[PDB]
Formats: structure tokens, C-alpha cells, sequence
């Protein structure tokens, strides 16, 4: 149980990490990779028997689908990190949705004479290839921005639906007791 | 010596409750009858050969007790700890050096260094499983796994340091006088000198 | 093993191999935790040292990636993404340096 | 880097202490000198009770 | 079919030294005793029954040799096996496609690929020790788990053939027409994305001059390597898409027919 | 008859043997000898462990067509070969037999493949030191030039 | 790029070798298996086909 509580803090804080680091998918997947050892380590102790799952099993499949959701939106917040400005035009409904309406309920503040004729030449091409790629830029900031935004937002669903599906499991697993009287009337 | 090990058991016989004075015990031949013995495909026995014992206690003089005790001088056949146990190991011993071959900036030497460290720690169970589980001596398998392990782990660290080393920048540190001296200036003079200065 | 967490702390957030390094060594952790399943019985009178040891350095571990992630945050912000306030700088490049003896 | 450099400082001591305290509890677990506690026999063969 | 199998198992009973004509042998009732039969959590008996047989040897004409069987009919219950094997397996699968969304600059794919190949790899364990290990047939569980592995390499190689592509160095490598054609032309029309007079003063003229023309030169460097990169973006978009219609049609080919078998016999 | 799920009975001949009737042997002794020639069907094995061995360690020769940089993750492949490699080697420790006269099949191609995927990892751990050098490093060797771009193609 | 292009050249020979090596070492080892057939013995098979 601990162990896999630690998992899932971990898998939590992927959504913290910046995509800039390329570190977000092997985090997720040696998560993923030691839940399947714990996996390996319950079976050789839980019954096997078919009438029903044993709740360690089901807090066991329930760390290992949030752990493959986790890889799965950390690839949707790259995909949208590394697009690439030129290729994607953002539509405008990306632009309203990410960029003015949840930065705010989300706390995500957003900051704000052939010489002479050759010379010009080179210095204009020189100036309108700078302002070329400061428009670039200005486009991969919009997407990154949006990437983050996306971030926050699964950051905060992940620990709503962990905190949520973990207190319903262990409440289930704490509210079993035996019973008062042997021969309980049915 | 393990998996290398010559071990002599014996088969120590004997009448429990009559003495020599009434009982007496002698073998049939000075070895043990090995003429239907079945091949073994771990062993190789070297030696054997019976022996009889008398023992007398001062408390009962006239009644000695007898026994007759086997002893078997057996060798290991090690080709499935060779196989299976050492060249493994190997393999990731030669694994962990490479490590220093590989550039920093291609950001690769601690996958290289952590990776061969998980492989002889999934190999832990495979040696665990097969090696002798008594604290009597270290087994020269658990010798050589321990060796590999501990080896790997100063790669490792050596390997933090050099990358640290490597990614330092004048506006973080600044070189000593005797950094410089000793690794730009004199090593450089007693190597391939391929590496231009 | 275990130990060798601390060393994600030397490495260089530029490096981009310190959460993999810290997630290993919890997966080795977790493998050493699946061998000892097997030598011990499922009694609950006392949790066994080796047991508290790999419990202990498992949280360790644990906490040493959530301040690895943390590092990382830090590390690749710009001006475009957050701003650096002058308290900040006062106190994480002026007085903790000098404190800590750092080059 | 200077997160990093706290980070190291605080927690490489705590994880060093934990196992020392840890390990140390089992390196000095013996058993009791004698082998019922409250009687002081040690019952072996060098300290016979005679009748 | 396993775990969906039906097992029909018997037991054949007679007298070992007498035969038919000192000794006779009937059953007690057509069916078995279940009267008294603890439920299993395992299996369910859809079907019991006892039936006498008589041989007679042309060598004895006159000395029959009976027997009684009882079989079973038995159904296997599969919850255990559908929850601790196939649905880490239908994971894994489905995490198989996702590095075909996963861009090549983030230098995570190989990360990605491997890593499911090792959890796949790990659970392997899971399956040799949960599940039967015999050579009489390939069940159910050990298709769709060879079906998965295969997944994943084919996954792992193609995702190393479309980080080549993006890779592609303009100068060592030219554009054949017929990638551009087909990928650059053809496919993006089927594609709904976001998708598509001192010394010193000459020397300083000609230094201007210069640095216009290197970064003219990097600007179609750059273009011509964004084209590959643009034909990497577009087989990984429509590899996303074929892998996740081969996970779920897998997935079906291999479990529909016995469900439904199943489903249409009670 | 049910046939076994592993094993398939080929021969069964039987003989009556005779011996130590000579004089010196003294009484004579006999006995029956039956033969069961028996072979197995390799399927479980096919299936569960040969052929994921191989495709895995077939793996390691992607590990040469991935870019020699920082992201090419060319060391991340064939280390990650050599783990699964150890991991099938747990899982075959718990199925080959235990004695020593030889080396089982199975045993032999997984320590061929780990050989092969260690020479695999030396070779890509060469082949991005000679692609990273720089030369605020390293000085241009020209007789590996020669030898590698302008010798080898016209060879080639 | 020089030497990129030179680490390119190593790749593309020792691929060659590495598959020959595998392809080789892994034929060999399992055409050991295909010659180990059961010996045509002078008897009849234990099962009536
Ligand atoms: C651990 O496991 C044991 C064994 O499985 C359980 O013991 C059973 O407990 C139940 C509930 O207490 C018992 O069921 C009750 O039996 C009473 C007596 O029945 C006997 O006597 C009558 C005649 O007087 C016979 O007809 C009958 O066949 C029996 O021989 C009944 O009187 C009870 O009925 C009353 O309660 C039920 C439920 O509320 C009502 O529906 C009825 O109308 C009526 O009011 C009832 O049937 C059962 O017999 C026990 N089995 C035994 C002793 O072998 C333990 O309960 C279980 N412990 C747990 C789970 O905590
Ligand atoms: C594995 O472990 C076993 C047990 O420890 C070892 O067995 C011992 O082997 C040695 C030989 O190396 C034995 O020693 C020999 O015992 C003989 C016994 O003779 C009988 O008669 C005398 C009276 O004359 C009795 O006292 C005795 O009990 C017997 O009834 C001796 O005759 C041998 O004599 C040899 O040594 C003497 C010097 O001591 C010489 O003068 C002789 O010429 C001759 O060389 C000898 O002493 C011993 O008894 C065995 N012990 C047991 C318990 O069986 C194996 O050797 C060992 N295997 C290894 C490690 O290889
Ligand atoms: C390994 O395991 C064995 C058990 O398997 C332990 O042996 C036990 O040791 C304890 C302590 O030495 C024994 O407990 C003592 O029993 C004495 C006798 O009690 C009997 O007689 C009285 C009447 O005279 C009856 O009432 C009683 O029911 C018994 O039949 C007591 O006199 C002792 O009193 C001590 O404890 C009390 C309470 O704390 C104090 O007030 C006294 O002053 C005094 O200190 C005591 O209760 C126990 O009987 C042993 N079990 C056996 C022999 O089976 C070993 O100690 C243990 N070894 C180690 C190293 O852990
Ligand atoms: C799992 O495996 C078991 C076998 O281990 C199968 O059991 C068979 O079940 C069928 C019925 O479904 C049995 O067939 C019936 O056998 C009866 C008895 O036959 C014996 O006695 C007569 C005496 O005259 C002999 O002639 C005969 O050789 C046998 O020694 C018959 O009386 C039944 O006849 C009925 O069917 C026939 C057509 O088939 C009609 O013409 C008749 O009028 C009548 O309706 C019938 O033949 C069979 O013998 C069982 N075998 C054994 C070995 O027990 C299970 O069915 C199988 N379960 C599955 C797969 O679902
Ligand atoms: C051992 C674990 C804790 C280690 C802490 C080490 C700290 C070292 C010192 C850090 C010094 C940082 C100085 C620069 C920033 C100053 C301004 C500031 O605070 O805001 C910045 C945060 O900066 C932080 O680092 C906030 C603290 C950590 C947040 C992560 C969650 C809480 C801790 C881990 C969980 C603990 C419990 C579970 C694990 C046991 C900017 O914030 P933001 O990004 O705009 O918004 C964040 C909102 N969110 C938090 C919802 C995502
Ligand atoms: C700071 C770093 C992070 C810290 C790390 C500390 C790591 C453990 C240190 C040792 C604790 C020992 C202990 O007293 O545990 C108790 C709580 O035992 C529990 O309940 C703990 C396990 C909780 C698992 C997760 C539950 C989530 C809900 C149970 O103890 P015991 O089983 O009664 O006896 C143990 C043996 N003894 C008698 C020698 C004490
Ligand atoms: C771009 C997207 C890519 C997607 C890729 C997806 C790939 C999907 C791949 C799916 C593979 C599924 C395999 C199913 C096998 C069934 C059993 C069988 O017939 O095997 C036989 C032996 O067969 C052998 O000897 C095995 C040979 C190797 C098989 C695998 C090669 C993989 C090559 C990879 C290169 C046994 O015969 P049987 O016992 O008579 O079998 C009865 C079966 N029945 C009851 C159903 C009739
Ligand atoms: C055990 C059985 C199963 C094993 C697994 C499956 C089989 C796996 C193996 C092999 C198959 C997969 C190969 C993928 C190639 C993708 C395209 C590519 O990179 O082409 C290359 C040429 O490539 C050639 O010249 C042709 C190679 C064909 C190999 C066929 C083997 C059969 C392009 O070369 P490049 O432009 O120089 O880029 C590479 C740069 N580098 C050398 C620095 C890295
Ligand atoms: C946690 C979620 C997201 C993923 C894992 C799903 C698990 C928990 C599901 C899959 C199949 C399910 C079981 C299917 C059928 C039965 C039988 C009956 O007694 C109701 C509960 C029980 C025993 C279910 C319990 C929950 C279960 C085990
Ligand atoms: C950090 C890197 C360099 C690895 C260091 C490994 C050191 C700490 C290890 C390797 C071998 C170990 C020794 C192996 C066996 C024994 C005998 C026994 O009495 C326990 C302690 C002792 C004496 C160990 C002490 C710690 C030890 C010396
Ligand atoms: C390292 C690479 C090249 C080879 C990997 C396979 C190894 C395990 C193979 C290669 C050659 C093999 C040996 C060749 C011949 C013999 C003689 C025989 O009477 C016993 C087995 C023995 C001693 C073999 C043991 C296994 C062996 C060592
Ligand atoms: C794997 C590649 C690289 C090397 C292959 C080398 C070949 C020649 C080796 C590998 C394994 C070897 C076999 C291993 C074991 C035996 C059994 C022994 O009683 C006779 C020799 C025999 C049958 C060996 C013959 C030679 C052999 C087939």
C-alpha cells in the first residue's frame, strides 16, 4: 500500500515537471514499470478464486490506469509543447479557451553606390529575418503557454480523481469489520 | 570455492544399541561398491573409501563400539554456474567502463551506468535463487557479484563527478591554478596526445 | 542503492537525467523489496528492520524526486513563463550561496 | 543549483542518521545473558548443581 | 479457449478382477450425487452424468467386461484471469500506440517504446506464473499476449524509422520526389489537423555581405530539414491512427469469437 | 490413451537382458529393460519465451540506424535490450535443468544474444564518442577521414 | 559535420556486421535443434497411427 501510495504521489508530479526538460515520460513509465513489480510481488500471495476481486487488486489496476493516464496526457502536453509554429495555426478557439479564460481560474499569471545599396540590402534582410523569427517565437510561446495551461489543468484533475478513488478505496478497506455476533440475522 | 567447491561427506553405520562385545562390524571391501552407480550430472566423485572406527570409554573399558564410515570426496561440475551466474556478471563488469568512453553532452552516461545497475539488481534474484543461502563463508559467486555491484556503484558516483565537472561554467566556479596543472599541462604529456590542449 | 539517491543533488539540471536516475533507484528498491516478500512470513506483531530500512528509503527516494521535479521547475523558467522577483534573487543568490560556502 | 546544494545538505544527513539508527538497533540486539530473565542460572555444563 | 474453456473430464470405474458375468456394476442414478457439493470458486459443473458400457472380446464371447463413467462438464470462471492478466496486457497495448502523438524533438519516444517493452517484458513473469505452461495448444491468453509483444516491437521499429526520417540531414540526404509526392502532396488532402575606400571598410562590407549570405543559407538549411520534419509529422499521425485501430481489432479478433460463442450458448 | 501436453511417446521397445553368468560372476542375474523414446513439443516454449527473446534481442540493430546526439537515445535501446536480456534470463533459470555435462539451447542463444547486445552497446558507445567530437577538444584525425569517407565508398 | 558524417560511415559497416554476427550465431544455434531429430531406429512406432 505505501509503496504504491508513493507511486502515485510521483505520477502527481509529473504535471509539475516542465516539458523543457525532457524528463516527463520516463518518470510516468518507471512508475508504470514498478507497479508492474508489485504486480509481480501480489502474486504470490492473493487468492485464486473467481466471485470476486480483492479491493488490493482493484487499488492495484486503479494506480496502474491513473499511472497510464498520466503518460498518456504528459504525451498530449508535449504534443502541444513541441508543436511546431509553422505547421500548426492555433485555432481561435485554443487561443480564448487556454490563454484568457483558464489562466485566471487557474492562478497562471502570463507576463505581458553599389556599396551603400549592398549594405542596405544585407542589413533590411538581416532586420527582416530577426523580426521573422521573433514572430516564431512569439507563436511557440503562445503554444508553450497553452501546453502549460493544459499542465496545470490535469495537475489539478489528477489530484482531485486520486484524492477521490484513494479515500473511497481505503474508507471501503476501514469500514470492514468483523462481525459483532457470530450468527448475524440476514 | 563455491562454484569451484570439493566437499567429503561420509555415511558414518553402526549397530545403535550393541556394543563391539557382542556385535562386531567389519566392512566388506576398503571402498565403497560402485559398480552400478548411476551417472551424476552435477558431481564427479574423485574418491571413496570405508573406514572402520573403535571407540572405548574409560568408564566401560571392556566394551568398545564399533562403526564403519564411508566417506565420498565429490567435485562440482561448474558449467551451469559458469553459464548461468558468471559470464553474465562479467558481461556487466565490462559494461561498467564503457560508461567513460561515452561523451557528457551526450546525455547518456547515467541511463548506461543506471541501467547496467538494474540489470545486476534484477540479477540479484537470479543469484539469490541459486546460490547457498549459510553464512558459514562467502561463496566465490557472492565474492565476484559484490565485487561488480560495488564497482558499478563508484562508476556511478565517479560519473556524477566528471558530469559535474564537465558542466561547470565561469559564471558558477572558477579553475584553480592546481586543476589546471594537473590535468591540461602534465597528463596530457604521458597520453595519446590526440586531444589537442 | 540507496545512498545513491543523494547523488541527483550534484547532478546538473542541465544534464537531464536526474528524475530518471532517483525513479531508478526506487525501482531497485522495489525489486529488493519483492526478494525479501519471500524469505519472511505475512506476520504483523513488528515490521522487520531491513523491512524499515527499505520503507524508510523508499519515502527517501520518494521525496527526493518530488525535490528533483521541483529543481527542474525551477531551473527552466524564462521571462516569458514567470517572473523573478528581487526577494527571490536577495535571498537564493546572495545570502544561501555565502552561507553554504558554495564557489 | 543553490535549491540543489540545500536539498543535498538536508536530506544526505537524515537519510545517513535513519540507517545508522536503523542498523544500529540490530547490530547490538543479543540475546539476554541468561536464558529465562529473573533467574540466574546460567544453566550449563561448566556450573552444575550439585545436590 | 482459456480462461473462456469448457473442460469435459471423466472417471471410469469397474471391478479390476471380475468381470460382467460374476460380478454386475450399475449405476445408482443416471446423474452424480451433488447434493452435497461445495461450490467451487473456480470451475462450474454445467453438466454430470454416469454411463455404463459393456465389452465383450471375440476371444471371451462369454465374460463381458463392464464399467461405469461419471463426467463432468466444467466451465472455467474467468474474472481472475481477465483481471490480473488481460487488463495490464489491454494497458500496455493501448500505451503501445501513444509514442506515434509523442513528438521526436521531445527525445522521449525510445524512452516511451522501451520502457512499455520492459513493463511488458516484467509482467512476464506475471503471466509464466499465473496462468498453465503446456504445449498441447496456444490459448486464448498466450495469443493475445504474443499478439501485444509483436505490438510493441513493431511499435519500437517503426518509431525508429520515423525518428530517421525527422533526423534526415538536408545535405547528406535529398528528398526523393516520391516521398514528397506522397506525403507532402497526396496525404494532407485526407488530413483534418492544425497541420500546414580603406582595406578595413571593404573588409567590413564584404563581412556584412558575408553574415546576410550564411544566415540566407541556414534559412534553407532549415526549410529543407522542417520538410523532412513535416513528413515525419505526417506518418506519425497516420501511424497514431492505424495502431489504434489494429489495438482495438486485435483485441476483438482474438476474444469476440469465444464471447460470443459463449454469449449465444447461455 | 491421452497423449502428454508436452511429451510424445515415438518408441518403446523392450529387452531381456542377461549377465554375471560366468563362473567367476557366480549366479547369473536377468531383467527387463523397456526404452521410452519420448519428445517433447516445443510450443510453450516457442511461444512464451523464444520468440519474444528473439525480436527483443533483435532490437539492438535499431540501435544503428538512430541519430548520434544527444537525442538520439541510441544507449537507451541497447542497454534497455540487455535488461530485458536479464530478465529472460530469471525467467529461464526457473525452467532449464540444473546439471553441468552441457549447456541447454536455450541457455546458449540467451548468452549469445547478451554477448551480441554487449558488443552492440561498446559499438554505439564508440560510435557517438567519434560523432560528438568537437574541436575545442579533439584535432582532426585525417587517416580515420581517409579510411572512413573517402577510402570506404570507393571500395564499397 | 566532418565528424558526424565519419560516425555515420562507422554505423553503417558495423550494422552489416551485427547482423551477419546475429543472424549467423542465432542460425547456427537453432539448426543444432533441427538436426537433433529422432534417430530412424528399427522399430515400430509405440502408437498405432
Ligand atoms: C459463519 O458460517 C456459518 C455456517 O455457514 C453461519 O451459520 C449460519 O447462520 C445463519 C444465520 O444465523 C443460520 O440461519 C438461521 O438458522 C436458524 C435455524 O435454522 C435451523 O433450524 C430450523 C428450525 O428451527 C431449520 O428449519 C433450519 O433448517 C435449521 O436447521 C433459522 O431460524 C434462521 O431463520 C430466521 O432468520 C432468517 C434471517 O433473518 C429469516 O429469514 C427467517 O425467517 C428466520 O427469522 C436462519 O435461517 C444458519 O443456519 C447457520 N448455519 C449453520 C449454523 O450451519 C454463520 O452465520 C457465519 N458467520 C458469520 C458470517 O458471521
Ligand atoms: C573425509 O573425511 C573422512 C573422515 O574424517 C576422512 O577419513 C579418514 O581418512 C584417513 C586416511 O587419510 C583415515 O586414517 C587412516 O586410518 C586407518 C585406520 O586403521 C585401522 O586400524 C587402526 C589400528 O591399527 C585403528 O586405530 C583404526 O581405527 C582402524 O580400525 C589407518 O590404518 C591409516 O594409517 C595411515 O596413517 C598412519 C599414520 O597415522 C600410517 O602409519 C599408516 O601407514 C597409514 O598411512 C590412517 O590413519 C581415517 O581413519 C579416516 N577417518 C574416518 C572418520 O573415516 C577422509 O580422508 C576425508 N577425505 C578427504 C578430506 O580427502
Ligand atoms: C524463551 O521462552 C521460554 C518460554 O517458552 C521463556 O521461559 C519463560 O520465562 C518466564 C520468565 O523467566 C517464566 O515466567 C515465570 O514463571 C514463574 C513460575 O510461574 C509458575 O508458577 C506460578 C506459581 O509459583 C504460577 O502462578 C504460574 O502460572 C506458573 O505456573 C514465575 O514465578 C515468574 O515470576 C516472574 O514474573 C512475575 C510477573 O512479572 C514477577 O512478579 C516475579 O517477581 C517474577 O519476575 C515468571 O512469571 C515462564 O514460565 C517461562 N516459560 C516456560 C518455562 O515455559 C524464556 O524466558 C525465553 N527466553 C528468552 C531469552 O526470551
Ligand atoms: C464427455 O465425455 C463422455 C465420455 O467420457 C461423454 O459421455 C458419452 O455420452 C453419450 C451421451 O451423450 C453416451 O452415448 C449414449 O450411450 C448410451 C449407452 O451406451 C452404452 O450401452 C449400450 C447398450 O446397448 C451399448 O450399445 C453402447 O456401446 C455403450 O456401451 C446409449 O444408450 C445412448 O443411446 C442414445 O443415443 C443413440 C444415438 O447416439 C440413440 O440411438 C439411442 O436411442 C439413445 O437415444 C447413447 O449412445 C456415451 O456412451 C458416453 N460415453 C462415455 C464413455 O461415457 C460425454 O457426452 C462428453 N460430454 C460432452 C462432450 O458434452
Ligand atoms: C519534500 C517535499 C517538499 C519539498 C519542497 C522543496 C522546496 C524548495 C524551495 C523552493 C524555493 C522556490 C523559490 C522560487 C519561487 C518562489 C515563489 C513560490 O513559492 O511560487 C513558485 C513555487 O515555488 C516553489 O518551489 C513552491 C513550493 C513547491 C511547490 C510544489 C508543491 C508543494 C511541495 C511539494 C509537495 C509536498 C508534499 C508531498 C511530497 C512529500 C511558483 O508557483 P507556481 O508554479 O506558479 O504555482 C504552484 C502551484 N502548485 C503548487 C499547485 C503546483
Ligand atoms: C522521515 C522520513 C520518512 C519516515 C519513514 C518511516 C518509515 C518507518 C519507520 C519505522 C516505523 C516503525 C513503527 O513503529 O511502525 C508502526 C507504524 O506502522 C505503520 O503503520 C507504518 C506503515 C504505514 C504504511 C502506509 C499506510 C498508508 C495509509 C508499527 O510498528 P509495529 O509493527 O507495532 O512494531 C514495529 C517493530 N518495533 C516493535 C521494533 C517498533
Ligand atoms: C503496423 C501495425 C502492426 C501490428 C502487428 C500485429 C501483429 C499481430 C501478431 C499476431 C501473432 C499471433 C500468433 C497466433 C498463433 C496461434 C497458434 C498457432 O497457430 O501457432 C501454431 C505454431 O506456430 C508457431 O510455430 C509460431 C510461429 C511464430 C508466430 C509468431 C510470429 C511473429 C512474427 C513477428 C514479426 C500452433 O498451431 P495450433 O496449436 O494448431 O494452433 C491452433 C490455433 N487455433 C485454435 C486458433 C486454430
Ligand atoms: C531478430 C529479427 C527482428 C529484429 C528487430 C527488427 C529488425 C531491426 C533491423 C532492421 C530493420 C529495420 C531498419 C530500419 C531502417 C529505417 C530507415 C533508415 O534508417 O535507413 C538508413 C539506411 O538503411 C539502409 O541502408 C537499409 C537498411 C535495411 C535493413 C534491413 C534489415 C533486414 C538511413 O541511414 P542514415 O540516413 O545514415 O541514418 C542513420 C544514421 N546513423 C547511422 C548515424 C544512425
Ligand atoms: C479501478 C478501475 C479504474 C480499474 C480496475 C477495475 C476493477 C476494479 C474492476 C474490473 C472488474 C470488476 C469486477 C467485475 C465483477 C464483479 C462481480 C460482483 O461481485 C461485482 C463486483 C466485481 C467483483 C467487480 C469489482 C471491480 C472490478 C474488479
Ligand atoms: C561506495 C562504494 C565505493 C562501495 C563501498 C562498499 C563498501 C562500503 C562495502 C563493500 C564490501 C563490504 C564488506 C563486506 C563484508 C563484511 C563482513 C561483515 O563483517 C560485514 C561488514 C563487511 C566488512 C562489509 C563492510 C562494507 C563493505 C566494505
Ligand atoms: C560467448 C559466446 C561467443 C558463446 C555463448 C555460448 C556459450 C555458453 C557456449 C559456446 C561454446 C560452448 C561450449 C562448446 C563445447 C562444449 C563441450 C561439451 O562437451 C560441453 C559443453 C561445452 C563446454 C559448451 C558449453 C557452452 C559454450 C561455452
Ligand atoms: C553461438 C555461436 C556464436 C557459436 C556456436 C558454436 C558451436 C559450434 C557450438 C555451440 C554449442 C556447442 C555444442 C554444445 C554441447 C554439445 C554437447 C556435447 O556432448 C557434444 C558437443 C556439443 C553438441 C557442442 C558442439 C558445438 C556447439 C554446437
Amino acid at each position: 500500500i505505501a509503496p504504491c501510495i508513493l507511486i502515485t504521489l510521483l505520477a502527481i508530479f509529473v504535471f509539475y515537471l516542465p516539458p523543457d526538460a525532457g524528463e516527463k515520460m520516463g518518470l510516468s513509465i518507471f512508475a508504470l514499470l514498478t507497479l508492474t513489480v508489485f504486480l509481480l510481488l501480489l502474486a504470490d500471495k492473493v487468492p485464486e478464486t473467481s466471485l470476486s476481486v480483492p479491493i488490493i487488486i482493484k487499488y492495484l489496476m486503479f494506480t496502474m490506469v491513473l499511472v497510464t493516464f498520466s503518460v498518456i496526457l504528459s504525451v498530449v502536453v508535449l504534443n502541444l509543447h513541441h508543436r511546431s509554429p509553422h505547421t500548426h495555426q492555433m485555432p481561435l478557439w485554443v487561443r480564448q479557451i487556454f490563454i484568457h479564460k483558464l489562466p485566471l481560474y487557474l492562478r497562471l499569471k502570463r507576463p505581458k553606390l553599389p556599396e551603400l545599396r549592398e549594405v542596405v540590402s544585407s542589413i533590411s534582410y538581416i532586420a527582416r529575418q530577426l523580426q521573422e523569427q521573433e514572430d516564431h517565437d512569439a507563436l511557440k510561446e503562445d503554444w508553450q503557454f497553452v501546453a502549460m495551461v493544459v499542465d496545470r489543468l490535469f495537475l489539478w484533475t489528477f489530484i482531485i480523481f486520486t484524492s477521490v478513488g484513494t479515500l473511497v478505496i481505503f474508507l471501503d478497506a476501514t469500514y470492514h469489520l468483523p462481525p459483532p455476533d457470530p450468527f448475524p440475522s440476514r | 570455492h563455491f562454484p569451484f567447491d570439493e566437499q567429503n561427506c561420509s555415511m558414518k553405520l553402526g549397530t545403535w544399541t550393541y556394543d563391539g562385545s557382542v556385535v562386531a562390524i567389519n566392512p566388506e571391501s576398503d571402498q565403497p561398491d560402485l559398480s552400478n552407480f548411476m551417472e551424476s550430472g552435477e558431481w564427479v566423485i574423485k574418491e571413496s573409501r570405508g573406514w572402520k572406527h573403535s571407540v572405548t570409554y574409560s568408564c566401560c573399558p571392556d566394551t568398545p563400539y564399533l562403526d564403519i564410515t564411508y566417506h565420498f570426496v565429490m567435485q562440482r561440475l561448474p558449467l551451469y554456474f559458469i553459464v548461468n551466474v558468471i559470464i553474465p556478471c562479467l558481461l556487466f563488469s565490462f559494461l561498467t567502463g564503457l560508461v567513460f568512453y561515452l561523451p557528457t553532452d551526450s546525455g547518456e552516461k547515467m541511463t548506461l551506468s543506471i541501467s547496467v545497475l538494474l540489470s545486476l539488481t534484477v540479477f540479484l534474484l537470479v543469484i539469490v535463487e541459486l546460490i547457498p543461502s549459510t553464512s558459514s563463508a562467502v561463496p566465490l559467486i557472492g565474492k565476484y557479484m559484490l565485487f561488480t555491484m560495488v564497482f558499478v556503484i563508484a562508476s556511478i558516483i565517479i560519473t556524477v563527478i566528471v558530469i559535474n565537472t564537465h558542466h561547470r561554467s565561469p559564471s558558477t566556479h572558477v579553475m584553480p591554478n592546481w586543476v589546471r596543472k594537473v590535468f591540461i599541462d602534465t597528463i596530457p604529456n604521458i597520453m595519446f596526445f590526440s586531444t589537442m590542449k | 542503492i540507496s545512498f545513491m539517491v543523494n547523488l541527483v543533488f550534484y547532478l546538473p539540471a542541465d544534464s537531464g537525467e536526474k528524475t530518471s536516475v532517483a525513479i531508478s533507484v526506487l525501482l531497485a528498491q522495489s525489486v529488493f523489496l519483492l526478494l525479501i516478500s519471500k524469505r519472511l512470513p505475512a506476520t504483523s506483531m513488528a515490521i522487520p528492520l531491513i523491512g524499515k530500512f527499505l520503507l524508510f528509503g523508499m519515502v527517501l527516494v520518494t521525496m527526493v524526486v518530488v525535490i528533483c521535479v521541483i529543481v527542474l521547475n525551477i531551473h527552466f523558467r524564462t521571462p516569458s513563463t514567470h517572473v523573478l522577483s528581487e526577494g527571490v534573487k536577495k535571498l537564493f543568490l546572495e545570502t544561501l550561496p555565502e552561507l553554504l560556502h558554495m564557489s | 543549483r543553490t535549491v540543489d546544494r540545500l536539498c543535498l545538505f538536508v536530506v544526505t544527513p537524515v537519510m545517513v542518521v535513519g540507517t545508522a539508527w536503523i542498523f544500529l538497533q540490530g547490530v547490538y540486539n543479543q540475546p539476554p545473558p541468561q536464558p529465562f530473565p529473573g533467574d540466574p542460572y546460567s544453566y550449563n555444563v561448566q556450573d552444575k548443581r550439585f545436590i | 479457449h482459456f480462461p473462456f474453456d469448457e473442460q469435459n473430464c471423466s472417471m471410469k470405474l469397474g471391478t479390476w478382477t471380475y468381470d460382467g458375468s460374476v460380478v454386475a456394476i450399475n449405476p445408482e442414478s443416471d446423474q452424480p450425487d451433488l447434493s452435497n457439493f461445495m461450490e467451487s470458486g473456480e470451475w462450474v459443473i454445467k453438466e454430470s452424468r454416469g454411463w455404463k458400457h459393456s465389452v465383450t472380446y471375440s476371444c471371451c464371447p462369454d465374460t463381458p467386461y463392464l464399467d461405469i463413467t461419471y463426467h463432468f462438464v466444467m466451465q472455467r470462471l474467468p474474472l481472475y484471469f481477465i483481471v490480473n492478466v488481460i487488463i495490464p496486457c489491454l494497458l500496455f497495448s493501448f500505451l503501445t500506440g501513444l509514442v506515434f502523438y509523442l513528438p521526436t524533438d521531445s527525445g522521449e519516444k525510445m524512452t516511451l517504446s522501451i520502457s512499455v517493452l520492459l513493463s511488458l517484458t516484467v509482467f512476464l513473469l506475471v503471466i509464466v506464473e499465473l496462468i498453465p505452461s503446456t504445449s498441447s495448444a496456444v490459448p486464448l491468453i498466450g495469443k493475445y499476449m504474443l499478439f501485444t509483444m509483436v505490438f510493441v516491437i513493431a511499435s519500437i521499429i517503426i518509431t525508429v524509422i520515423v525518428i530517421n526520417t525527422h533526423h534526415r540531414s538536408p545535405s547528406t540526404h535529398v528528398m526523393p520526389n516520391w516521398v514528397r509526392k506522397v506525403f507532402i502532396d497526396t496525404i494532407p488532402n485526407i488530413m483534418f489537423f492544425s497541420t500546414m575606400k580603406h582595406p578595413e571598410v571593404k573588409s567590413a562590407i564584404e563581412g556584412i555581405k558575408y553574415i546576410a549570405e550564411t544566415m540566407k543559407s541556414d534559412q534553407e538549411s532549415n526549410n529543407a530539414a522542417a520538410e523532412w520534419k513535416y513528413v515525419a509529422m505526417v506518418m506519425d499521425h497516420i501511424l497514431l491512427g492505424v495502431f489504434m485501430l489494429v489495438c482495438i481489432i486485435g483485441t476483438l479478433a482474438v476474444f469476440a469469437g469465444r464471447l460470443i460463442e459463449l454469449n449465444q450458448q447461455g | 490413451y491421452t497423449e502428454n501436453g508436452e511429451w510424445a511417446i515415438d518408441f518403446c521397445p523392450g529387452v531381456i537382458r542377461r549377465h554375471h553368468g560366468g563362473a567367476t560372476d557366480g549366479p547369473g542375474e536377468t531383467d527387463v529393460i523397456y526404452s521410452l523414446i519420448i519428445r517433447r513439443k516445443p510450443l510453450f516454449y516457442v511461444i512464451n519465451i523464444i520468440v519474444p527473446c528473439v525480436l527483443i534481442s533483435g532490437l539492438v540493430l535499431l540501435a544503428y540506424f538512430l541519430p548520434a546526439q544527444a537525442g538520439g537515445q541510441k544507449c537507451t535501446v541497447s542497454i534497455n535490450v540487455l535488461l530485458a536480456q536479464t530478465v529472460f534470463l530469471f525467467l529461464i533459470a526457473q525452467k532449464i535443468p540444473e546439471t553441468s555435462l552441457s549447456v541447454p539451447l536455450l541457455g546458449r542463444f540467451l548468452i549469445f544474444v547478451m554477448v551480441v547486445a554487449t558488443l552492440i552497446v561498446m559499438n554505439c558507445v564508440i560510435v557517438l564518442n567519434v560523432s560528438q567530437r568537437t574541436p575545442t577538444t579533439h584535432a582532426m584525425s585525417p587517416r580515420l577521414r581517409h579510411v572512413l569517407l573517402e577510402l570506404l565508398p570507393r571500395l564499397l | 559535420s566532418d565528424w558526424v558524417r565519419m560516425g555515420n560511415a562507422l554505423d553503417n559497416i558495423c550494422f552489416w556486421a551485427a547482423l551477419v554476427l546475429f543472424s549467423v550465431g542465432s542460425s547456427l544455434i537453432f539448426l543444432g535443434a533441427y538436426f537433433n531429430r529422432v534417430p530412424d531406429l528399427p522399430y515400430a512406432p509405440c502408437i498405432q497411427p
